[PDB]
């Protein structure tokens, strides 16, 4: 029972990674009763991650029936709200570390361009984003039943083998290349910075703690750059038009499709639940 | 032999009240039925201010309402639409008190900066105008309250009271008797008589037409943040920093009832009786506002729901709600 | 199921709270700091370098506005009012360094002026808040202890009778004072005649308590 | 407090032409603005409202699109654009300034008024006065009523009927606003009374001065519907 | 994100 | 001295007033609080229509 594994597993994460962000959201829209620019960046995280888990259960079925029996309109509303949620999820990420990267690095600017309303219109501006990039591939994609079996699969306009692989390495480039660079190149400068500070290299208690905040940093960065890479290497040996000819290796893909979704779940752990605001606010009920 | 005449007169007095103290109020109203205990719920919340709230002071028709905070702002708010009816930019940020006048024309506010500014509400124009600053004083301003229209008694901490008129600007009587900074002022409804509370753990009571002391009470052992008279006008209750109120009266010159609990420690910031004087509204400084009942002197409800430390409380004029307003940037209304 | 006059009521609450938050926003990017020191310490020489009831003084240095609010006018209960400035980027502190031997009738003026730092620095408001303490007189100080010894101000004092030996312990004497050393910094400076290089010190503590400020709010630390 | 209209022409028909509102002396910032025509032989009609802001704009029907209102708040002008003028648009042109808030007299100025002249509602609530003229002498009381095809009296409890005097070859005066409040200088003597559709003001003690055109209007309901004018006489 | 590769298709075919 | 001496003088005008019994005025103010009780609309909860301040 591989599949039957494999669609538990789906079941648990998607089921634990949606009572996170139901309780964040909730959280943050009603209990807090706080306007700052970090809970809008929070609460649009956990609300692209529950888009992102709405994908699960419908795929899951078709890893057991084997087939696509939704339809057509349900397999483009499907791809359209997982690859855009995604990619509105690693802009909002790259955007808190720009965010966060400003407001040390540069802090008597900081002031003025750190506000609600100014967050707010920067997330807009991603999501517009994120929808220009959304909309082809959402049309594209469709379902097909040559031989009385319905496949949910983005369509690669003639020819394949020079469309597809210029289409996967742009969306490899896109989501991984730029995002990982600068968040490690401003998290780097951060920590550097943070070092320069007076303040915190006064005595071996804050040093202590500065010694806590850059490991957090660094165990952020490794678990997003370790969880994403093998779903990006996979996607782009596909688009280079390596075929596999095992059912192992479409174990792999699932696998490791399950270990993207792991980052995506645990987002709102590794960024709501460790903030301090929200800390506050949970002691007091 | 002059501080020996002033210990020998302190003894008589001493003796004098303490042969009139024969019934205490708490044995008289043992009969009494006891009242349900309040619970009370906010109608309205009110948003706007972003720094904390000083003072708040209601309207004569129970409706519209003064508010000031440190971001250089005094906003008169209509309670039962919860819009803002005005704005008013201060020139001094740091307000301590606010007033509102029984015609409702005018408001006053004073601050660290020993002045007095009176704003006109109602101009051609349209817009609000300063209308006289009083700078009579050596100390910050700790309350202000309007007699009438053309006259204002204010309260500061150079250990003085002044009353000022507004047509000329000079202060019309000067009430010196205290000996630590003057914190509040109360008036009687028929505006005849004022008491006033000091950091001297005492309160004096003045009069207006003569500008002569009537009584002084010593009875404290911390200094006392807020006072308000009785609707009758024959009784005053008091308020201090040692998590205690106490009562007392014109007519017997003494404490009538002591208000404290056990398990409260904290400051108390400001007082405020209902309309029949049953209950007795307290703000203490542990983030609720407790209600006494003034007879029987046991809890009758809480007030909760506030993120910082409550600094201003008051009943309208016709008691349907009260307004609370604290550190916390809000104000709300119960009933 | 709303008149036209309260539509326009409506309205009007609408603008107004729109000129407030604008008025809000400008407000906040503004950097407060109290004046604190003794009446001879000399605050007003430090004010007049840099350029009734509350004197406030505001000034803009690369591109960060300062208001400097100066309570030393009032002779009242200090109490009273040490709440009002709960919110303060830093205190400014400002002391006479050359009145060790000068006694005014409190047998020592640095008594008076340690007291009155004690007081200021372990308070419940200012759990958080830094310290920027200014030795207002250097020369004065520098002729003084040539012409006369410091034993008469410490009882107890180590041999050396040099100028920087003596700046040295003061400050340390002063730093001392500070029952919280994690929590708050105090930085000790040495008045000159230059205006810029005074400026340049206040400005480099205000830029460190807003990178404070700024990570309290991320949540990062 | 002073409302200066100027851009006001003789003109042939399908001309276009623009009007300017000059306000001195207040904040002409935080008022809203009314424009107002009345005909020769006609009471006051209702044109035009700008609010503060000019979040809110509103047109009387007939009007309703061809004219157009601006306001420039820095340099406190009011611009009113008309074009495909007719035959019907023959009129003396009022400015005026109301704020609208709690406690408030709105209407409590009225603008000099520029003349134009040109060389030729189902739901709007129908304000009736059922007298055209009394001859009266001084010194007696006097009642005037007018009467409304809806009930003006909001849920609210207030009932929006304003009191209106136009001494002949003067501006328009506010005397009673909302039906019950005096309005600023204006003498005791005036008192406005009634219920529901029934309104009765009443002048005891007349003086040679109150002599002009009393109008009755409603502010229930956005398009102003006023009254046809009781022309008070010696 | 790569559930709907194809590569189902191509492991069929194969 | 002479403040000792205005001291000594407000304590003989203070002396000098006449003090009711407190069982008298404590019977006044218990008169007074029953008299307005039925008024206020606090102690005892008024019903939603007459009061003015609703979900509005």
């Amino acid at each position: 029972g591989l599949k039957v594994t494999i669609v538990g597993l789906y079941l648990a994460v998607c089921v634990g990674g949606l009572l996170g962000n139901c309780l964040v959201m909730y959280v943050i829209l009603r209990h807090t009763k706080m306007k700052t620019a970090t809970n809008i960046y929070i609460f649009n995280l956990a609300l692209a991650d529950t888009l992102v888990l709405l994908t699960l259960p419908f795929q899951g079925t078709d890893i057991l029936l084997g087939f696509w029996p939704f339809g057509n309109a349900l397999c483009k509303t499907v791809i359209a709200i997982d690859y855009y949620n995604m990619f509105t999820s690693t802009f909002t990420l790259t955007a808190m570390s720009v965010d966060r990267y400003v407001a040390i690095c540069h802090p008597i600017r900081a002031l003025d361009v750190r506000t609600s309303s100014k967050a707010q219109a920067v997330n807009v501006a991603i999501w517009a984003l994120a929808s220009v990039v959304g909309v082809p591939v959402a049309i594209m994609g469709s379902a097909q039943v040559e031989d009385e079996e319905i496949e949910c699969l983005v369509e690669i306009p003639t020819p394949q083998d020079y469309w597809g692989p210029v289409f996967a390495i742009c969306i490899f480039l896109f989501s991984f290349i730029v995002p990982v660079l600068v968040i490690s190149v401003c998290y780097s400068l951060m920590i550097r910075r943070l070092r320069g500070v007076r303040l915190l290299s006064g005595s071996r208690e804050k040093d202590r703690n500065l010694r806590r905040i850059t490991r957090l940093v660094l165990v952020v960065v490794a678990v997003f750059v370790g969880c994403w890479t093998p779903v990006q290497v996979f996607v782009l040996a596909q688009g280079l038009g390596v075929q596999p000819s095992s059912e192992t290796a479409v174990a792999i893909l699932r696998f490791c499709t399950a270990l993207g979704y792991v980052n995506s779940c645990l987002n709102p752990i590794l960024y709501a639940f460790l903030d301090e605001n929200f800390k506050a606010c949970f002691r007091k009920f | 032999q002059l501080r020996q005449e002033a210990e020998q007169l302190k003894n008589q007095i001493r003796d004098a009240r303490k042969a009139c103290a024969d019934a205490t109020l708490s044995q008289i109203t043992n009969n009494i039925d006891p009242v349900g205990r309040i619970q009370m719920r906010t109608r309205r919340t009110l948003r706007g201010h972003l720094a904390k709230i000083y003072a708040m002071h209601w309207g004569t028709d129970s409706r519209l309402l003064v508010s000031a905070s440190q971001d250089g702002k005094l906003i008169i708010w209509d309670s039962y639409t919860t819009n803002k009816v005005h704005a008013i930019p201060l020139r001094s940020s740091w307000v301590m008190t606010c007033a509102y006048a029984p015609s409702g024309n005018y408001v006053a506010c004073g601050g660290l900066d020993n002045i007095c500014s009176i704003y006109n509400l109602k101009t051609r124009e349209g817009n609000v105008r300063v209308s006289r600053e009083l700078a009579g004083h050596t100390g910050y301003l700790s309350c202000c309250r309007f007699l009438d229209d053309n006259q204002i008694v204010t309260s500061s901490g150079d250990t003085t009271c002044a009353l000022w008129d507004i047509e000329t600007g000079q202060q019309t009587t000067t009430f010196t008797g205290h000996t630590g900074d003057v914190m509040s002022l109360s008036l009687a409804p028929d505006t005849r008589l004022f008491v006033s509370g000091a950091c001297d753990a005492s309160a004096k009571l003045w009069d207006v037409r003569e500008g002569m002391c009537r009584q002084t009470f010593t009875g404290h052992e911390s200094d006392i943040n807020a006072i308000c008279f009785f609707p009758n006008g024959n009784a005053f209750a008091t308020g201090s920093d040692d998590a205690t109120c106490r009562l007392f009266d014109l007519r017997a010159d003494q404490e009538l009832m002591t208000y404290s609990h056990d398990n409260i420690i904290c400051g108390i910031t400001s007082v405020s009786f209902s309309k029949s004087g049953r209950l007795l509204l307290a703000g203490y400084d542990d983030f609720n506002c407790n209600v006494w009942d003034a007879l029987k002197a046991d809890r009758a409800g809480v007030l909760a729901g506030h993120d910082n430390r409550v600094s201003c409380l008051g009943v309208t004029d016709d008691g349907m709600a009260v307004a609370t307003g604290s550190w916390d940037s809000f104000l709300k209304i119960w009933n | 199921t709303l008149s036209a006059e309260d539509k326009a009521a409506v309205e009007r609450s609408k603008m107004i709270d729109r000129n407030l938050r604008e008025d809000g926003e400008k407000a906040a990017r503004e950097v407060k700091l109290l004046l604190l020191g003794a009446g001879e310490s000399g605050k007003s020489t430090i004010v007049k370098q840099m350029k009734t009831g509350i004197v406030e003084t505001h000034f803009t240095f690369k591109d960060l506005h300062f208001k400097m609010f100066d309570v030393g006018a009032q002779r009242s209960e200090r109490k009273k009012w040490i709440h009002c400035f709960e919110g303060v980027t830093a205190i400014i502190f400002c002391v006479a360094l050359s009145d060790y031997d000068l006694v005014l009738a409190e047998m020592n003026r640095m008594h008076e002026s340690m007291k009155l730092f004690d007081s200021i620095c372990n308070n419940k408001w200012f759990t958080d808040t830094s310290i920027i303490l200014f030795l207002n007189k250097k020369d004065l100080f520098e002729e003084k202890i040539k012409k006369s010894p410091l034993t008469i101000c410490y009882p107890e004092y180590a041999g050396s009778n040099t100028y920087e030996e003596a700046a040295a312990y003061i400050q340390c004497q002063f730093e001392d004072l500070n029952k919280r050393k994690d929590t708050k910094e105090i930085y000790t400076h040495f008045t000159c005649s230059t205006d810029t290089k005074n400026v340049q010190f206040v400005f480099d503590a205000v830029t460190d308590v807003i990178i404070k400020n700024n990570l309290k709010d991320c949540g990062l630390f | 407090v002073q409302l200066v209209e100027s851009g006001g022409g003789l003109v042939q028909p399908g001309g276009s032409r623009k009007l300017s509102c000059s306000a001195s002396g207040f904040a002409f910032s935080s008022f809203g603005m009314h424009w107002v025509r009345q005909a020769p032989e006609k009471g006051l009609e209702w044109v035009a409202y700008i609010s503060s802001g000019s979040g809110t704009i509103y047109y009387a029907d007939t009007v309703k699109g061809r004219f157009t209102i601006s306001r420039d708040d820095p340099k406190n002008t009011l611009f009113l654009q008309m074009t495909s003028l007719r035959s019907e648009d023959t009129a003396m042109y009022y400015c005026v300034r109301s704020i609208y808030y709690y406690g408030s007299s709105p209407f409590d100025f009225w603008g000099q008024g520029t003349t134009l002249t040109v060389s030729a509602g189902s739901a709007d609530i129908v304000m009736t006065q059922a007298t055209s003229s009394v001859p009266v002498t001084p010194g007696e009381s006097v009642s005037i009523s007018c009467r409304s095809s809806k009930s003006l009296l909001h849920s609210n409890g207030n009932t929006y009927l304003y009191w209106f005097l136009q001494r002949p070859g003067q501006s328009p005066q506010l005397l009673i606003y909302r039906m019950s409040n005096l309005a600023s200088g204006v003498p005791d003597r005036f008192s406005g009374s009634g219920s529901g559709t029934a309104f009765t003001l009443t002048i005891s003690r007349l003086e040679a001065e109150d002599v002009g055109v009393y109008y009755c209007m409603q502010h229930l309901e956005y398009p102003l519907t006023f009254g046809a004018g009781t022309k008070l006489e010696l | 994100f790569g559930g709907f590769t194809g590569a189902r298709k191509s492991a069929r075919k194969l | 001295i002479a403040q000792a001496r205005k001291l000594v003088e407000q304590l003989k005008m203070e002396a000098n007033i006449d003090r009711i019994k407190v069982s008298k005025a404590a019977a006044d103010l218990m008169a007074y609080c029953e008299a307005h009780a039925k008024e206020d609309p606090l102690l005892t909860p008024v019903p939603a229509s007459e009061n003015p301040f609703r979900e509005k």
